[PDB]
DNA sequence: TCGGATGTATATATCTGACACGTGCCTGGAGACTAGGGAGTAATCCCCTTGGCGGTTAAAACGCGGGGGACAGCGCGTACGTGCGTTTAAGCGGTGCTAGAGCTGTCTACGACCAATTGAGCGGCCTCGGCACCGGGATTCTCGA
DNA sequence: TCGAGAATCCCGGTGCCGAGGCCGCTCAATTGGTCGTAGACAGCTCTAGCACCGCTTAAACGCACGTACGCGCTGTCCCCCGCGTTTTAACCGCCAAGGGGATTACTCCCTAGTCTCCAGGCACGTGTCAGATATATACATCCGA
């Protein structure tokens, strides 16, 4: 009967992921979203092993990007949780959408 | 008894249009016709587009719509309530010591329009001399109104039907400014739900400067005693 | 002898293949002569400046080889390099340990 | 094959004289190759502009030296000025 | 339908690098449609350039030039 | 004495003034003290310059529409805070957020 | 002082341009200092253009090319 | 003499951004149909933006076009302001909006 | 003597719009619009040729340029229009 | 009733206004001709891409208790709205002077260009050391008492 | 106000593969000389920029008043987090076919450069209708006497 107090366990994963640089999408999956997506452009086509993970870092970063600014609207927000109507300010101020 | 308004149809002069001492009057300073975003058009049967519950932002920023010129709405609106006249049943009635006050027909609902106050224009240079000769002539009463910093509007030798209501602390009707193709003009709205054979009245809030303090007589306990 | 520009000028960068991407980037007709001592002076005093920090953020991180880590490192510690490399993504560089005030306890 | 240039050994060069007892591996050259080459790319484009727009034809060390001082920021720009002016020097004399 | 293929797990951990404490649960399919819209116009650039190279196989710089295009200007690859 | 029943309630007025000021095009800051400011934050540049005014209408062109434009998005912010009022710090968000600092 | 120079009702007009209702009393000395920012930024280049052109009048085509160096592209001047 | 913009069946010049292309230094080499490509495009885009200033000037009875007309032709269509997004016009203000939360 | 588009654009706007008139602003304000996106567009065929080891550029590298630059529903248009030309041109 | 002063405004005849048309011209665009070098095309080689299959396990999927934060409602009071009189300096004309932008000539020096040379840098092949991985023990933070 | 319990670091042994050094080989940087033209400098013109001054009047400022909303507080309920069990496909290792990217050689035809001819757009004067403006007299419209 131990349990932890929710917070420290999600503090803990952001101490642990903002201290290891790896990659988190993993590798078959994402690739095959990308020949997915790519079907509707071209058939048949052909990908090499790097540009596939050029794809998934440049992915991987601009997650993270938007993320960090969905989590500064939530606390400015006054709130913890974030929806995602943050998700939308912080694309809309920045100029997406 | 509604014999009171025949009566005071020959006291008066009553009018219907406005009519000023000068053409250039101290008028909306910014003359454009900001128009209306309602693209509905009932031309069929009867124009629902410029209604309360609403998003007509001529109603919602006390404009009035023009026919001939606010285009993508229609020809005719029911914002349009000063134009077209669209007034309330009235009967001016006696009362114990203020006068003749108006008291209300029918059940009107609040916010709604019941009647425009109208009258002359009178310049503050000629609204001393209407002051001093008001003063010397003994009038029992006072029927003047505020319209600009420098201008004021008369109605004790022509006026209308809302000239005679009374005053009283709690009131049940409010006064409005409009803008109707650059003119203001006064109304008459409803606070609450007024029933059946209620006298209409609103606050004055006036400042009085003369030589006479006159007294009230709503006997509610909100009062003070005085008339500012 | 024969000596070379890069020795001449003092400088580490070469002078000649840069000179060689002037004359051949299809940037202007013609090329003058001090401007690629001039700019291999700036690349090398920024290549310089980068790998001081990238040194001391290995030398501080108890490593001896340099790795893209100590680069993000290195680059987003400082003001000036992250305001001049403000939308660069460093690949396996990963983000600065940043918790909020407002989160924990 | 075909010869593939690259700037590894300068930069190489560059951090064994910074640096008496420092490694490298082949990902940060590869990051280090590409920061000089935009770098490059972005001075050169800059001083592309400025002798275009004042109708000249020779890419001297002074469109360079205002391509520095429009590109870098604040202090950066300072002593990048200041090593490259005493560059031209030393090669001049 | 491979966009079910980025788990729950993984958005997670992208939001705990990113700084999160609370996640609610209505942000997977909005973070998957936004993936969703930036690798379509990603693959839409390099299928451009691929196609311009007279090739079939997209390599590493287009993806990189199709990065530049968006103001991203990834290091490490070519 | 003269009554005084009306007197406008706090939004009419300024919605009629956003009506108008998204309907009007024109110079919103003065011309001379925005020449004052420009020739002062430039004496730090350079000494003994000289300007144009076309020059100089471009600059006030510019700072018109960064200004609206930043004003917008900090009004998104606001709405998003739960809020009419603009506070500093939805400056701040907006500012951080798009980019600048 | 010609900071000052930008008024109070000038400020709050350019707030009724953008569409705000209600206005703090701590915004004018925040948007003074984003105008004082943004002015200094684009007249340091324009000046390093007019040093470069070896004249001493700062013209209109210096202030095109420096916002076009800041990402905003002006139409009317040139 | 037949100009070549008339035999490309074009109103925009040829040899004009021919010689352009030639001053510019984009390349060492500047084929024959590049400017008669580029001058059909920059047509088509000035005759877009024409058309819809046209309908704007239309849309206030006006008989000028004027740097509101192209503001408002400019923003109100979604494939021109996805082009000209981080371009400012001058005299040219912004679209009227008022959000849903400030009307009482 | 002093180049611009100022007759084009009155020819162009006599073919959209026949009782119409445009003022001088304006007139400078699509000037600027004309040269931008020539710019744009020269730059971005530069780059496609520089990329492909090529030194010359040619109408597919104008329309790869344009297929980059604009967007969806009026890329494939201008492609139209452009072919339709260069057909004619060299018919 | 009589004498005197006055706003409106079209008949007649005039003063800006920013755009919309007849000519002078000269500078840039069009028509042949030649040479050569960039570009199109066929063949070859290999090496990187795609496809299949078996074993292992880290990680994804699914329930379940609960507790802490998002959301709804109420009250306080202050601070930012509207208005009025006062003050202040922004437009708006008119004149004067001049530093400095813009346009021409001379020709000196600075970079383009080609041939011979050779030291400089890209590529293949060891090689030994620094970091990857695992086991044991001491240290540090958590949470119900 | 603290002891079980779970992470977490320090230290030592194993090990393995990749940064670095060495050597051979083409090739582009270097040096020398010739030659064509880009702009540095001096000079002349003339034009907007700066400075000053008088007049007008529209915008800013200080103060009074008030009322509507930002924020603190309380309840509540619901849904996301920590934990345990079950499943499942990802990672790795391995082998096999093959298809297109890079290379080399050959051939061709497209465009830069040159010369001559000529006409088209840029200034430079004229002409607009929209928007007003100097006499003046009918049509009322009041103000003394
Ligand atoms: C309805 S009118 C005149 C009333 C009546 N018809 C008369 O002839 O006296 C408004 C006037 O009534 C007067 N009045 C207003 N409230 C009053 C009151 N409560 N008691 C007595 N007179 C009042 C005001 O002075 C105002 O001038
Ligand atoms: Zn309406
Ligand atoms: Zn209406
Ligand atoms: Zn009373």
């Amino acid at each position: 009967p131990h349990r932890y107090r929710p917070g420290t366990v999600a503090l803990r994963e952001i101490r642990r992921y903002q201290k290891s640089t790896e990659l988190l999408i993993r590798k078959l999956p994402f690739q095959r979203l990308v020949r997915e997506i790519a079907q509707d452009f071209k058939t048949d086509l052909r990908f090499q092993s790097s540009a596939v993970m050029a794809l998934q870092e440049a992915s991987e970063a601009y997650l993270v990007a938007l993320f960090e600014d969905t989590n500064l609207c939530a606390i400015h927000a006054k709130r913890v949780t974030i929806m995602p109507k943050d998700i939308q300010l912080a694309r809309r101020i920045r100029g997406e959408r | 008894e509604p014999d009171l308004t025949e009566e005071a149809l020959t006291k008066f002069e009553n009018l219907d249009d406005c009519i000023y001492a000068n053409k250039r009057i101290g008028t909306f300073k910014n003359n454009d016709f900001m128009e209306c975003d309602c693209y509905e058009e009932f031309s069929d049967g009867v124009n629902h587009a410029c209604d309360e519950d609403s998003d007509c932002i001529n109603r919602l920023t006390l404009i009035e719509c023009v026919n001939d010129l606010c285009s993508s709405c229609g020809n005719d609106c029911q914002n349009q309530r000063f134009q077209k006249k669209q007034y309330a049943p009235i009967a001016i009635f006696k009362t114990k010591h203020k006068g003749y006050g108006v008291r209300a027909e029918q059940d009107i609902e609040a916010n709604q329009f019941i009647y425009e106050y109208k009258g002359e224009v009178i310049e503050e240079m000629e609204f001393r001399d209407r002051l001093i000769d008001y003063d010397q002539r003994h009038f029992k009463h006072f029927y003047f109104m505020m319209l600009q910093n420098g201008e004021f509007i008369d109605a004790t030798i022509k006026g209308s039907l809302a000239r005679f209501c009374n005053h009283s602390c709690s009131p049940n009707a409010y006064v409005n400014k409009w803008v109707v193709k650059d003119k203001l003009r006064m109304g008459i709205f409803a606070q609450r739900k007024i029933l059946k054979g209620e006298e209409i009245t609103f606050d004055y809030n006036v400042d009085r400067y003369g030589a006479q303090a006159q007294k009230c007589y709503c006997e509610e306990p909100n009062c003070i005693g005085f008339l500012g | 002898k024969a000596k070379t520009r890069s020795s001449r000028a003092g400088l580490q960068f070469p002078v000649g293949r840069v000179h060689r991407l002037l004359r051949k980037g299809n940037y202007a007709e013609r090329v003058g002569a001090g401007a690629p001592v001039y700019l291999a002076a700036v690349l090398e005093y920024l290549t310089a400046e980068i790998l001081e920090l990238a040194g001391n953020a290995a030398r501080d991180n108890k490593k001896t080889r340099i790795i893209p880590r100590h680069l993000q490192l290195a680059v987003r510690n400082d003001e000036e390099l992250n305001k001049l490399l403000g939308r660069v993504t460093i690949a396996q560089g990963g983000v600065l340990p940043n918790i909020q005030s407002v989160l924990l306890p | 094959k075909t010869r593939k240039e690259s700037y590894a050994i300068y930069v190489y060069k560059v951090l064994k004289q910074v640096h008496p007892d420092t490694g490298i591996s082949s990902k940060a050259m590869s990051i280090m190759n590409s920061f000089v080459n935009d770098v490059f790319e972005r001075i050169a484009g800059e001083a592309s502009r400025l002798a275009h727009y004042n109708k000249r034809s020779t890419i001297t060390s002074r469109e360079i030296q205002t391509a520095v001082r429009l590109l870098l920021p604040g202090e950066l720009a300072k002593h990048a000025v200041s090593e490259g002016t005493k560059a031209v020097t030393k090669y001049t004399s | 339908d491979n966009i079910q293929g980025i788990t729950k797990p993984a958005i997670r951990r992208l939001a705990r690098r990113g700084g999160v404490k609370r996640i609610s649960g209505l942000i997977y399919e909005e973070t998957r449609g936004v993936l969703k819209v930036f690798l379509e116009n990603v693959i839409r650039d390099a299928v451009t350039y691929t196609e311009h190279a007279k090739r079939k196989t997209v390599t590493a710089m287009d993806v990189v030039y199709a990065l530049k295009r968006q103001g991203r200007t990834l290091y490490g690859f070519g």
